[PDB]
């Protein structure tokens, strides 16, 4: 006979002890632990709601991978690369590049917890979380690797995090802030709670629905299997939050959640936003970016956050306005400066798409449409010099993404600037400025790509010099219009 | 924000099941194990969002019957892509639930 | 100028390899971008707390090499193959647990063995969790992803051993409910003389923050001592006390320990390509060995009394 | 006597780095910004382009140079049209 | 026969015309009008909900004053000055000083509207508002004047706004920002809507209830008659807000409301807070400060604001926490530095009061009570040097009130600092810093009393030098403990 | 050092007065704190927009005096006594309106008078509102509260006259619904030649932002012209056209106008204690008088045609 | 904030009448002119807060009857210290009301 | 070599202006702040007073002077007790 896990599970997490040969603070230093002075004894109350055990984990994970790899192997000849709309191919390229090596960096967030968390259940669940992120890093290198021989832009699945390309710096500045650059408890709250229960569902399930509509089952099957792991290890955050609140640290907990959600939001608006409303073929758009936001972030995540006893973030109304607006501008910038991307942005502004955009975001044509009208005219008249940039965008010193606003008929744009230690910084929102002021030692001496350009670090100071600095190795790697402007024929 | 307020003010709980052999068995099980709760299903092709108000139980025994093959509760992890509500899970069942009523 | 170049058959960093890249090469090699910029490991203010931690305890380690990334796990394990291997090993262990329980193995151990288990075996969950915590630390600090991957799997192995111990502690208590099995292990770890050398060793090892010293103290000092002075002596004692399950369980755990020894030795071989590393490694071994020795001596006297 | 500013042009979707000259008039500043906006993303129109500190009400005089303006390098300006 | 006002009212506000000899912008300059580019024609839709006409106004206001003055005359011999608890007398002294000449400054806010508003109904209602504030200024000089011959601290009913005393600078920095220092539309929204429908009910009706419990009917009758005027002229703001929203200026409107509410709040916490929970005798405390806040600001004002289509301010949760906390600290500071006030603060910490405080603010004794325990010990042991200050408090560069936090068992204090144009500023909240960043040209070269002290403007640099700078003219005018420490006899 | 001083019988600023302070003195004198600090009228950044407006259009006015605060309204009105006085006047006017309506006064005016009213009387609501707006401006800018108080009451008087005009416009339209009464006044103010001199004068007066020029153009030029060239000529015309109500109404409005003239003249007398002010005042009167003269001439020709 | 949320989520409208001869007549009138609305009264001695849900009417005619002397609607200003709700007022009555339902 | 700081003392209710000296140690800074807090509004207690930049985690060394600290005049410090 075997004994059920409930009868012996407590012993697997009876691992806290009273140190004697070193102090508690030497063994769990606040800079790496983030216990906020809460004593060890209080951490034994931590109770992970989504448990597993070693023998179950290896058995189940063996099954998960056997299915992911089997489906990939079976569909190799389905001609996704050759037959898919190029905007769908650019979606894969952007996903693997923005994600693969970030998953592997998440191993380190989980390791920070496995060593430095004072909660014994957290240390064990983080050990499984370490393994999960290893899985995800290895899957999302293995899957795009077969496309290396087709297209050098697939090399960026590996290369992106090793470059100074603008989107890679935006990703690393975010992941290094929430995942690898803070104490274990900050990781629990910012990564496992805020990011992994909140935003990743957009990219790993939201996008999966579009992938299935697009007939790319290898990819939809892969990313939904990955999210099954996230659903487990993401449940490390809630119990940590509950404990912090119980021990008089609600305000500190709330501030960490509010900061992580905003930082995550600006990044998803630049990656997932343009994918969902522009790169994905109109016929495959399961829901709009905003509709998916309302399902996953508002209906699901925010409701969970309220159930746990936290408050809506101070900037809630700002956030909602941003959902209607930000990514349309981000898409425009990514497309206009496409040569600096490692994927091929699709413009997504054929009349049929513009009608969908108008239905999903009433007022769209009088705003962003005004800019696309000028761009479309230039493309039709073959004035191509006017469709490529000859200067840099101004860039947020938090998000590392350009400073944007609403264009067209009710033009409004606002930059939020700050002097700090004899330096002028610029932010894309009140909230990004606020994040900086929350922890200036984290950020103060960081230089964004524009700051580096102005400081002489990028030589020559030309578009070409910037491209070489950003890590581009051949003419083929630079982003182009996905359809080589064929969309203009429909205008 | 009228739209946002209404989106936030839900008490929907339940599994999000990725496309595969667990979708219909879980929908069936949700209906059987929550008699007198309406079950809502939103089909997004790659996943299905299955919900009830306040609490949704899935029992291993019913799931095994609906799936048609031997099934241990931990196996649901293969196909549980996400979930709404807090989770309480053991060898016999899984409960999705909220503490609060909005 | 930008030149035209053709698609590569593999990642740009591997494109020059002689042999066709393996699964291991593709998914494991050169993934720490945090080693690229000596002045700011992480994409934050170069003087942020974690940048300073990494500049101090990784970059400035005395253990030095110009290409840590070239390190190769001799077992070339990836997540997928690790789970295949361990699912086989764990299935075997679960099958042993099931069958030995059916035969009421625990009822037939020599008189008093339950007390020796309560004192010398069940508090190992503490020691094993310390190995787990410590492996996680070397993972997060190591200067190559191929080294870190060995540490991740080693962390998982340490949790495996902790879990075997928890399960068997509970199971044994069912036949022997009056030996404090599952009740008094923390008290023993904290106060029993035989555990004190071990507990002193681990509390200090866990506070060695230099990645090289962490690796050497954990993998070259602590872990070989556990094989020599804990695992093998327990198998011997089990045999003298008609516990035929414990030697079989320990043999499965020893396969893990021998794999940790293999990657550790491969790393030493790689590090010693730099002649400076011999003195660095030797000096850490000499710093840590007496704590390890006293750990082992106190344990064995507890076990043999 | 290169002088970097960050400039937001009326009706455009972003702020851009535009490098002007210390002795440029506001009229000349406005033209250098417009190069990177008008007929790229902003439709041309009649009227006079004016320069202000970002979000300001007060316009700088057209003949005023950037050196006379008291602007610092990397400050943000708007370029807008007189109503 | 006479014709009803409804039949001819439209002609009284048919006063907009199309200028020809000057431009519309010359006649209504944006810096004084604040029309935000909204053309004249759109302002004719403005419809004041609380109308009156000239002949009704003079008749009704004649009656209002005849009652206020008759009651004062009839109760002159009631011995309020001699028989009232001295904390009640200090309440009168603080009220008249903080208020009288501010009412008269409000004439100017209403005049700014009567000349520069593009809405014809607003210009006429502001003309009545000009008259109303004249009334209030004249009443609140006339009423305290009879006490001049009793007590020089009553001279401050006239003198306060003419001084550099700390509370007078806090009042003037606020009223000059919301009333006299901005365009007509800013006045409509910040003064008539935010301040006059929101906060003044606390001081003119909340306090009136306490005055009636205290048996001071001259004062309760006066301030409630004054609020009858406010209820009319305060209704200028709502229609302006509705119009701004209709004409695409919701965000600008919301920001102005959010700024004015916060600025008003910090001032009421320092004046009304200590009055309601400490100076007013325990037996006369109709409700606690917090209870009155929940009635007037949360239940009444915020519900009105939502009905008009605005959103809860971004800082709502901060505000609620502040209600539980801020004024206890402000009271402590005003009492500790009492010598710099023109009234006599009552400590309000007898055991019976401390029990009420604990009931109204659970956790009070473990926080502020810790400080009062030390103070109380010193008073009992006649260590009086330790009950008077020998340095300055640090002061907010927005509110002009000291930087405070929560003391005692869960000590927490936070200063929000800002570098701006080579100067370091300090603020008492995130919101006060935010207000500064909203309009730095309004504030940047202002120096608070501490800034002036450090710059050599206050000579000698001593407590006495500071007192002379603040306008004190005799030893009797400086604030003392209201009960000359007699409260210690109950401890 | 701080000395002991006894309570004063009145405010500190009045304590030196020879005579016992009146109600007027107590509630009206020296209330603008905005004149205390020449470098920042208002308690804000000294270069804030409204600080600059006040430094330019109040402090830097050519009309100068070392004690504007000493100015005294010759009528010494306070809010309380103003409402007593005006309630009496308005009650009288309302009683006249009521009784004249009972007698059907409007039915018996000379043939065509309703048309003269529609053209020359009912558009006065525009002119009167301009006086109202302008009075409010002198209120907010004047450098003493005793001057500002005269302006507040004057603003209220201008609204009184506007309201009489609105009421009577509507009432007259009831007897004469086909004269455009209450329908065409804006068109007339904007386009009718007789109104153009007036409308040009007021649009320009309303944009004179210097407090001294504002006061002089409004009170010494515009308002005496209205008495001479509008109020009195209308009374004359009403008498020739059997309108016996209009002369009585205008006589009540003239009591207001004569009070505005009294405080204006008291202010001129006070200002001329500084000899420099004679040239400043004279030059503004000469600047504004031709606009006023052309205003009056065009109106009278419209009225007498 | 549970307390604050509940404080905010009211639809209470009505006059706040300062102490004096209008208090009882207005309470009586509120009852008479809003048949089938409950009227709530909070007495704060210096003023009384009188409310109903959503809408509260005071008619001149009823107020005159309850007060016991000739009364014109504009006279209520002498004693109307504040009010909850938006206001609509003419010679015949005054309406306190909200557009929204919270 | 007067040096103004703004100082928040542990358990007190406010931040105060305290004028220290450029060459004061953190130990001496702590004492000068405590003068204006301990036995006025804060109960005396055993332990060692330490100085940090306001809201910081890092304490300055006890022997470090304010000139060596890199603090600027009018910056905010906390004075707290070692745990
Ligand atoms: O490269 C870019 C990305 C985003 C924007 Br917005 C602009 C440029
Ligand atoms: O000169 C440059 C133009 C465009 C970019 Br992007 C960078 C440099
Ligand atoms: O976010 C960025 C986009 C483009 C450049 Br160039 C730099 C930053
Ligand atoms: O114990 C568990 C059973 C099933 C799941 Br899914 C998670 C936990
Ligand atoms: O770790 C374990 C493996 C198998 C069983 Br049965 C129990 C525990
Ligand atoms: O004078 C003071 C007023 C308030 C505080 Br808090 C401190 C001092
Ligand atoms: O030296 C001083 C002490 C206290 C104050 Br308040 C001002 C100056
Ligand atoms: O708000 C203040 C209190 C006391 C002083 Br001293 C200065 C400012
Ligand atoms: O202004 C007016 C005075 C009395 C009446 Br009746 C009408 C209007
Ligand atoms: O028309 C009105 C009648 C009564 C009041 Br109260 C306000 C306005
Ligand atoms: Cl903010
Ligand atoms: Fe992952
Ligand atoms: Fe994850
Ligand atoms: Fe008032
Ligand atoms: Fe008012």
């Amino acid at each position: 006979a075997m004994h059920p896990r409930k009868d012996w599970y407590e012993l697997t997490r009876a691992t806290n002890w009273t140190p004697s040969y070193v102090t508690e603070e030497q063994l769990f230093p606040e800079r790496m632990s983030g216990h906020m002075g809460i004593p060890l004894e209080k951490w034994e109350s931590y109770d992970e709601p989504y448990k597993t055990s070693y023998p179950e984990y290896v058995s189940i994970q063996r099954e998960k991978d056997a299915g992911a790899y089997s489906v990939k192997a079976a569909l190799e000849r389905a001609k996704i690369y050759e037959n898919s709309d190029p905007g769908w191919i650019s979606t894969l390229k952007s996903h693997y590049g923005a994600i693969a090596v970030g998953e592997y960096a998440a191993v380190t967030g989980e390791g920070r917890m496995a060593r430095f968390s004072k909660a014994p259940g957290n240390r064990n669940m983080a050990t499984f979380g370490m393994m999960d992120e290893l899985r995800h890093g290895q899957l999302q290198l293995f899957f795009p690797h077969e496309y290396c021989k087709k297209d050098r832009q697939f090399d960026w699945a590996w290369r992106a995090y090793h470059s100074n390309e603008w989107a890679a710096i935006a990703a690393k500045h975010f992941f290094d802030d929430i995942i690898t650059g803070r104490d274990a408890i900050s990781v629990a709250i910012m990564l496992t709670f805020s990011f992994e229960t909140g935003f990743t569902n957009m990219q790993f399930l939201g996008l999966a629905a579009d992938a299935a509509e697009a007939g790319d089952y290898t990819f939809a099957n892969l990313i939904s299997s990955i999210q099954t792991d996230e659903s487990r290890h993401a449940q490390q955050g809630g119990p940590a939050l509950q404990l912090l609140i119980e021990n008089g640290k609600r305000e500190e907990a709330q501030k960490k959640v509010d900061m992580a959600i905003w930082r995550a939001w600006r990044l998803f608006a630049v990656l997932t936003g343009p994918v969902m409303d522009y790169y994905t073929p109109l016929e495959d758009r399961s829901q709009s970016f905003k509709e998916f936001m309302y399902e996953w972030i508002i209906g699901q995540f925010e409701r969970s956050l309220i159930d746990l006893g936290l408050d809506k973030p101070w900037y809630w109304d700002l956030f909602l306005k941003d959902i209607d607006e930000l990514h349309h501008s981000y898409h425009m910038g990514v497309w206009y400066w496409r040569t600096t991307a490692w994927w091929n942005p699709a413009a997504g502004v054929t009349p049929e798409e513009r009608d969908w955009l108008e239905e999903k975001y009433p007022g769209w044509n009088k705003r962003w449409g005004r800019c696309w009208d000028v761009i479309t005219e230039n493309v039709l008249n073959d004035r191509m010099d006017l469709v490529s940039p000859e200067t840099l965008p101004s860039v947020c010193n938090m998000s590392q993404i350009p400073l944007v606003g609403v264009p067209g008929d009710d033009w409004n744009i606002e930059v939020f600037s700050l002097e700090h230690n004899g330096r002028l910084y610029h932010f894309g929102s009140e909230v990004d400025r606020w994040v900086f002021q929350q922890d200036p030692v984290q950020y103060q001496n960081h230089m964004n790509i524009v700051d580096r350009f102005l400081a002489g670090q990028i030589q020559p100071m030309t578009l070409e010099g910037a491209l070489k600095y950003m890590g581009f190795q051949s003419i083929e790697e630079m982003g182009k219009d996905a359809h080589d402007f064929a969309w203009a024929d429909k205008c | 924000s009228t739209l946002a307020d209404q989106a936030l003010h839900n008490n929907n709980v339940g599994p999000i099941i990725r496309a595969g052999d667990l979708v219909e068995p879980v929908i069936e099980t949700a209906e059987i194990d929550n008699p007198g709760k309406e079950i809502t299903v939103e089909d997004r092709r790659a996943y299905v969002r299955i919900a009830a108000e306040g609490e949704l139980i899935l029992t291993r025994k019913t799931l095994e019957e609906q799936l048609g093959r031997p099934f241990n509760m931990q196996e649901l992890e293969i196909n549980l892509a996400s979930f709404a509500g807090q989770i309480q899970a053991d060898e016999d069942q899984i409960r999705f639930y909220f503490d609060k009523t909005m | 100028s930008f030149e035209s170049k053709k698609p590569m058959r593999t990642w740009s960093h591997l494109a020059e390899m002689r042999k066709k890249p393996s699964e291991y090469d593709i998914v494991s090699r050169k993934l720490h971008y945090s080693t690229n910029n000596p002045d700011s490991p992480w994409e934050l203010s170069p003087d942020s707390p974690m940048n300073l931690w990494y500049k101090q305890y990784r970059n400035a380690s005395p253990l030095k090499h110009d290409n840590w990334d070239a390190f190769t796990d001799p077992d070339q394990l990836v997540y997928r193959t690790y789970n295949l291997m361990q699912d086989g090993q764990e299935s075997y262990v679960q099958s042993l647990f099931d069958q030995f329980n059916e035969r009421e193995h625990d009822q037939m151990v020599r008189e008093g063995w339950e007390h020796t288990m309560a004192r010398c075996y069940s508090p190992l969950r503490y020691l094993f969790h310390c190995l787990q915590m410590s492996s996680a630390y070397v993972q997060q600090m190591a200067p190559a992803s191929t080294i870190s991957n060995c540490c991740i799997l080693q962390t998982a192995d340490s949790l495996r051993w902790l879990t075997h111990t928890a399960y068997r502690t509970h199971e044994l208590s069912l036949t022997y409910p009056d030996a404090g099995l599952g009740e008094h292990e923390r008290e023993l770890w904290e106060k029993e003389p035989g555990w004190q050398g071990l507990r002193e060793l681990m509390e200090k090892q866990l506070t060695a923050f230099d990645w090289g010293e962490a690796f050497v103290s954990l993998n070259l000092v602590v872990k070989p001592m556990i094989v020599e002075s804990i695992f093998k002596p327990l198998q011997q004692q089990a045999w003298e006390n008609n516990d035929t399950l414990l030697p079989l369980l320990i043999d499965s755990q020893l396969k893990d320990a021998e794999r940790h020894s293999r990657w550790s030795k491969a790393l030493v071989k790689h590090a010693l390509e730099n002649p400076d590393n011999h003195a660095v490694i030797e000096g850490w071994i000499e710093k840590w060995r007496p704590l390890a020795d006293r750990a082992a001596e106190a344990y064995l006297s507890m076990l043999s009394s | 006597s290169a002088f970097p500013v960050h400039a937001a042009f009326e009706k455009d979707f972003l702020v851009q780095l535009v490098v002007v000259d210390l002795n440029d008039s506001m009229d000349q500043v406005a033209e250098k910004v417009a190069y990177h906006c008008v007929n790229r993303r902003v439709a041309p129109r009649e009227g006079v382009m004016r320069v202000r500190k970002h979000r300001s009400t007060e316009l700088f005089p057209r003949d005023m140079t950037i050196a006379e303006s008291g602007l610092n390098p990397t400050e943000v300006i708007d370029v807008v049209f007189e109503e």
